[PDB]
């Protein structure tokens, strides 16, 4: 049955409702069906995910779409050209099967690196069955959690894991961990009294996941799995539809430029292509032809690879991506959403603060021990320390030397877990000092007296007397001290010492901290001697006039690398937001400590405390910092939202629920931002799935915060977030490095054909050659790029301006095509019109000799000379044309990936050999360019032959004259960076 | 997207300023390499270490030369003569003014350039020297006889020589018909079926601007008639070489040749 229903019925209601007993259980034969019914106590995980779909959808996207549209133009072409039948369209078979290569064989390099992606995800989970207590025809017994059905009958412990929607019948000081749902720091108290009508906000409910710290209850299942609380959280998570990578958006603008032109290039040619006199067919498939060489075959791979490089980059630091586009998302964040616990917090009560020697001393709350400890050096402490240490009846699990302190798992309260720690990490060997002192006498915690107390014989056995111990509340230790440790002596409590006592108790208060006061007392050896038998229901020994040691109060403090992280990215521009569900004291609190809310910085709550005006007349545009809880934020709108978001810079959001933190993300994004949320638990899924990359940390993280995050940090190291800022920024201009060297290799690709057609010389330029360039010898380059150092301090920068600064920009692609590009297709002409005019055919010539080239019915054909040529030696000179069109383009692109090393900074500040990888791939480059014209058999093979070595330098020329272009408009835009030059010659 | 209406011209100058900066340096370059190049002789001719040789008349199909004629319906055989007509004429004795009977058939080095305008020295070839084969007596070539002739034709390379030892001859066969095909018979014009050495070595359009190839006919009485059958014609000399697999014609024809009656 319904949510709001179950916490409000009485026994008799609810044992009706599931056929139940309240004290004796479900029977077993009936609990057996409703399982049946129900299925397993579990959550249906997301369902549907064929493997040979997976691999589909890699197939799809900016480029992919563009290549196969490319690929059908290539056989529509192919066909057209069968009709008017062409001989050597082979060309157009191996030119479209080239472009459905490349987009599959990326889909596999993609999908086998995300299912290396996962299988290391789906290493680091948590696999062991959950257990249950169950009460079933009146025996209490232990089951699996997901065996459970609605309506049963369950126990709770400390230790326990609330093994279902729980409704509270009984309970004993049960206090639960509601981090999971909520952002609740503080252990939540657990009553079987409706507290409320929300399910949420009440307290006789218990929630699927969560984890009973302390106390007992038995109460009533009254959901399970799917339908539960956390059920609800993530269905509706899954729900949540996520919007395109930015990255991912980039690459698509830089489709819209590509095919822009290739069409707006196309169909003016073709246009002119009727005018030379040309069927329709054949300038409608020039204009095909073309639109074809505009798009670039090679680059959807050196864009993969470029991101899986960077990929294993983070994973080398415990920082697991999902796909690829997630490496870039950081770079491009400018608002961080975080949730507080579990994320920026430990969520893991440590001892904070210590009021004792009259003093309030910090105690380090780091997990690495990296902080400043507190001073241990006194009289008072050493009591203290043993008081602490005696009165705590807690107790590590075995077999932990190993582990660090702080993860050492440990049986015991909430309170009593950070004592027993915090001995163990200062006095050392906490578990063993306890022992050397025998427990005589010991009162648990109860309201009858407000305490907890224990009687020890002491160590040694000249002393024969007893030491009692307590600790509590405060102010219920106070009343029962008459006498104060101070500085080795032990002095009366006076009144000033009941208002140092309190003003500290209060200091200590207003942080958000949970304080306790310990205290204690030497029972003499003559009224107790060694064996007096004490007793706590008649008190036989002293609970007044006690001597009090000191105040204890612990928090749950930041996670170690986590303050240095904010400061990280908040000094790169990012904005940081708090997201929490947690009460808006603490929320406050832990936002001050890491970073959110500057060393000095006001809420309106905080000037109308020291301005002393009322909070109405408090000015707004004077408070920086602002704490909106949850009850406020509902009665605003995305409008009240915006202007407090833009007036506040330090905003911190408490008492927020699962979808307030979807809501805020949306206004953020709806605003222009790619929002980054840091999320563990379910109350953050939905923000993780809404978010532009959702990061959950792989170890407090949850299932539903994981499986809607982009990425996962396996060691929880919440600084990898820093440094994958830096490579998403980095390879975001690795690749205008990378993309801005292989566009300028189609210009002199296509010039050739815009030439071979326009003119009708013979053919300088065969697309087997241009496979070899865009797929074989430029790949290596261009992915060189991606292991360029930046040229700033990159991490000072503000995050890129969406609109304005975009990948790829008609500058950045003009740049190319009509300045590099231009000079190297002239390169080709006259290395190829010598090429002709050495071997015979004079420049004047080649004009309109296409027809008669081609021919196969002229064998004889005579050259400027006179000499006749027959078909097969002119191929020949022809796939000779090729080979010295083709080296005219890598002694350019030698000079090309040189320049594109650098979008700024002069090659001579930077260095040509900084970048190891890219001496490699130019050695890497030149060899295959040997390779494929000096081998035996390469002329018939491919159209490559022995090129006569004159014609390998007839470039280098144009290749300096490049490089001195470029570093004339690099050395012209940082010297003088002025209006005309910044803007026409940059990229 | 033409934001900017005047700063285009700035652009637009720029581009067009460009340009033109770079088309001069390729313009400055083939000044260049055109002076480089030598008038006379090809600087490497790499392609060419044997020379194509071609046939007329060139009738081609789907996959290479097929001639295939009736003698009876002279619509079939009339065009592969007028062909062999206005090919010669070109050969013809008034045509062919402009260069000198001659008589030394080793070789020919013209070391001095002694013709008008630095011409120098062609040597006659006229329809003649295939005598029964020329445009009289016979106007058909052996066509309508059913012994057609073929004339045979060397590409020409400057410099380029076919050896000492005798003159380079054409060698036309029957190819895989002789079961019970006799052996193809064949007269060849001049006899022998010769290349008279006093054509070697060419030297190019500038220095012998009304040069003639010099040509053997072959007229074939064997072949039968209604019989598809492949011809091969190959040239002999040390200095050549007639197979190369990627090129067909490097010394050679080949053509199908079905006489229809
Ligand atoms: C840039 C470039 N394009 C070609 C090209 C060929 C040869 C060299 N090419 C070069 C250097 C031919 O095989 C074809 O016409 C081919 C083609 C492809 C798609 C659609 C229509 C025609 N296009
Ligand atoms: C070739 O022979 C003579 C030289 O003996 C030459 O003058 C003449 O032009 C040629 N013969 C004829 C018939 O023209
Ligand atoms: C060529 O013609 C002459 C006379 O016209 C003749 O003697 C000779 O046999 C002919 N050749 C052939 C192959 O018939
Ligand atoms: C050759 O042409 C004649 C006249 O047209 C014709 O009657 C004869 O049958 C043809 N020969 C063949 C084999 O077709
Ligand atoms: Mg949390
Ligand atoms: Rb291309
Ligand atoms: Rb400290
Ligand atoms: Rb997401």
């Amino acid at each position: 049955g319904m949510e709001i229903n179950d916490h409000q019925l009485s026994v008799a209601e609810l044992e009706q409702k599931y056929q139940t007993s309240a004290t004796k259980g479900l029977s077993a034969s009936l609990a057996a069906e409703l399982l049946l019914r129900d299925g397993p106590n579990a959550l249906r995980p997301p369902r549907g995910t064929p493997e040979y779909v997976k691999f589909a959808r890699q197939l799809a996207g900016g480029l992919q779409c563009l290549m196969w549209v490319a690929a059908a133009i290539c056989l529509i072409a192919f066909a057209i050209q069968a009709s008017e039948g062409d001989l050597t369209t082979d060309d157009n078979l191996y030119l479209a099967l080239a472009l459905i290569a490349v987009v599959v064989v990326t889909g596999c390099f993609g999908y086998y690196q995300e299912f290396k992606s996962t299988n290391i995800i789906a290493s680091f989970k948590n696999l062991v069955p959950q257990q249950a207590t169950v009460i079933r025809d009146g025996d209490k017994f232990q089951i699996n959690a997901d065996q459970l059905v609605v309506g049963d009958l369950v126990e709770m412990k400390g230790g326990d894991r609330v093994p279902a929607d729980i409704r509270i019948l009984q309970a004993q000081g049960c206090k639960v961990d509601n981090s999971s749902l909520t952002g609740e720091s503080e252990p939540q108290t657990r009553s079987p009294e409706c507290t409320h009508e929300s399910p949420l906000e009440t307290r006789n409910i218990a929630f699927f996941s969560t984890m009973c710290l302390e106390g007992t209850a038995q109460g009533l299942v009254v959901n399970t799995g799917d339908r539960t609380i956390i059920g609800r959280i993530a269905s509706l998570a899954s729900g949540v539809e996520n919007e395109k990578t930015p990255i991912a958006i980039e690459i698509e603008h830089f489709v819209d430029i590509i095919a822009g032109l290739a069409i707006l290039f196309g169909a003016t040619f073709f246009i002119v292509a009727m005018c030379i006199g040309y069927t329709f067919l054949r300038a409608m498939v020039f204009f095909m032809a073309i639109v074809v060489a505009n798009v670039p075959e090679g680059l959807l791979a050196t864009v993969t690879v470029c991101l899986s490089l960077t990929a294993k980059r983070l994973a080398s630091k415990n920082c697991v991506v999902k796909n690829l586009e997630a490496v870039e998302t950081l770079g491009s964040t400018s608002v961080i959403c975080s949730d507080k616990t579990g994320t920026l917090t430990q969520n893991r009560m440590t001892v904070s603060h210590l009021w004792f020697d009259n003093h309030i001393h910090s105690a380090d709350t780091t997990e690495d021990q990296s902080g400043q400890t507190f001073d241990q050096s006194s009289e008072t402490w050493r009591a203290l320390c043993r008081v602490l240490t005696l009165c705590n009846r807690a107790a590590f699990k075995s077999g932990q030397d190993a582990v660090p302190v702080p993860k050492r798992i440990v049986i015991g309260d909430a309170s009593e877990t950070a004592l027993l720690k915090f001995s163990e990490l200062t006095l050392g060997n906490a578990m063993g000092y306890r022992e050397r002192f025998p427990k005589v006498c010991e009162i648990p915690f109860n309201s009858t007296n407000k305490f907890q107390l224990s009687i020890h014989t002491l160590e040694d056995p000249r002393d024969p007397r007893h030491v009692l111990v307590m600790k509590g509340a405060p102010e219920r230790v106070l009343e029962r001290c008459s006498s104060i440790l101070i500085k080795g002596q032990e002095l009366p409590l006076d009144e000033q010492w009941r208002e140092a006592f309190q003003t500290a108790y209060l200091s200590l208060g207003g942080l958000g901290e949970r304080v306790l006061g310990f205290c204690q007392l030497y029972l003499s050896e003559k009224d107790y001697p060694p064996g007096y038998a004490f007793d706590v229901e008649a008190m036989n020994f002293p609970t007044s006039g006690l001597c009090f040691a000191g105040l204890v109060s612990m928090i749950d403090p930041p996670r170690a690398t986590v303050p240095d992280a904010v400061l990280k990215c908040r000094t790169a521009g990012i904005r940081v937001i708090m997201v929490t569900g947690d009460h808006p004291i603490t929320a406050k609190a832990i936002a001050a400590s890491v970073g959110i809310i500057s060393e000095g910085s006001e809420t309106v709550e905080d000037i109308a405390a020291r301005l002393r005006v009322p909070v109405d007349q408090v000015n707004r545009k004077d408070a920086r910092a602002c704490v909106i809880n949850g009850m406020q934020l509902k009665d605003m709108d995305p409008s009240e939202l915006v202007e407090a978001l833009r007036t506040h810079p330090e905003m911190v959001f408490a008492r927020t629920s699962p979808q307030q933190k979807l809501v805020i993300v949306e206004s953020c994004q709806r605003l222009g931002a790619i929002v980054a949320v840091t999320g563990d638990g379910v109350n953050d899924s939905p923000a993780l799935k809404k978010a532009d990359i959702g990061v959950a940390m792989g170890i407090a993280g949850s299932d539903a915060a994981k499986n809607a995050a982009d990425m996962i940090l396996l060691d929880d190291n919440f600084a990898s977030i820093v440094t994958g800022v830096e490579q998403g920024r980095l390879i975001f201009d690795n690749l205008k490095k990378s993309i801005a060297y292989t566009l300028t290799s189609n210009i002199p690709e296509l010039t050739p054909y815009l030439i071979y057609i326009t003119v009708s010389v013979p053919l300088p330029l065969g697309c087997i050659t241009i496979l070899f360039i865009d797929l074989c010898t430029d790949i290596f380059p261009s992915v060189s790029l991606a292991y360029e150092k930046a040229e700033s301090d990159i991490m000072h920068l503000r995050p890129r301006n969406p609109k304005r600064d975009r990948l790829v920009n008609e500058p950045l692609a003009a740049y190319s095509y009509f300045q590099i590009g231009a000079i190297q297709s002239f390169a080709g002409f006259t290395d190829y019109f010598t090429a002709m005019a050495q071997e015979g055919w004079f420049p004047l010539l080649c004009v309109g000799l296409r027809p008669q080239w081609e021919n196969h019915h002229l064998q004889d054909l005579q050259d400027s000379y006179g000499q006749e040529w027959t078909f097969g030696q002119r191929l020949y000179q022809q796939y000779t044309c090729y080979t010295v069109f083709f080296i005219s383009i890598e002694m350019c692109q030698i000079a090309d990936v040189l320049i594109r090393k650098t979008r700024r900074l002069s090659a001579f500040q930077q260095g040509f050999f900084r970048n190891r990888i890219l001496v490699i791939a130019i050695v890497f480059q030149v060899c295959i360019g040997c390779f494929l014209c000096y081998c035996p058999g390469m002329p018939n093979i491919f159209n490559f032959m022995p090129i006569r070595f004159q014609w390998w330098l007839v470039p280098m020329p144009f290749s300096l004259l490049i490089f001195v272009y470029d570093e004339i408009r690099k050395l012209g835009v940082r010297c003088c960076p002025g209006s005309w030059w910044d803007q026409e010659l940059y990229y | 997207l033409g934001r900017t209406l005047s700063r285009w011209v700035w652009i637009s100058l720029y581009y067009v300023a460009f340009y033109v900066v770079m088309s001069g340096i390729f313009a400055l370059c083939i000044y260049v390499l055109m002076r480089t190049i030598d008038p006379y002789t090809p600087d490497y001719q790499d392609q060419l270490k044997s020379p194509g040789v071609t046939l007329r008349p060139d009738v081609y199909g789907e996959k290479g030369l097929d001639i295939s004629y009736n003698v009876s319906d002279s619509t079939t055989w009339a065009g592969l003569a007028h062909t062999l007509h206005r090919f010669l004429a070109g050969y013809s004795p008034a045509a062919q003014e402009g260069s000198i009977n001659c008589t030394s058939e080793k070789y020919f080095f013209q070391e001095s350039f002694l013709a008008p305008n630095h011409t120098k020295f062609s040597c006659k070839f006229t329809a003649d020297m295939l005598q029964n084969c020329s445009g009289r007596p016979d106007p058909t070539f052996g066509f309508a006889e059913g012994k057609p002739c073929f004339i045979i034709k060397m590409n020409r390379i400057v410099k380029f020589l076919p050896g000492n030892s005798t003159a380079p001859r054409v060698d036309c066969a029957f190819l895989d018909q002789p079961r019970d095909g006799p052996p193809l018979q064949v007269e060849y014009f001049p006899a022998n079926g010769t290349y008279s050495l006093h054509y070697f070595p060419y030297y190019g359009k500038k220095a012998q601007p009304h040069y003639s190839n010099p040509l053997v006919a072959a007229k074939l009485l064997n072949v039968p008639r209604n019989r598809d059958v492949v011809i091969v014609c190959k040239i002999l000399a040390e200095h050549v070489s007639f197979d190369n697999p990627h090129d067909p014609y490097e010394g050679k024809v080949e053509f199908k040749l079905k006489i229809q009656k």
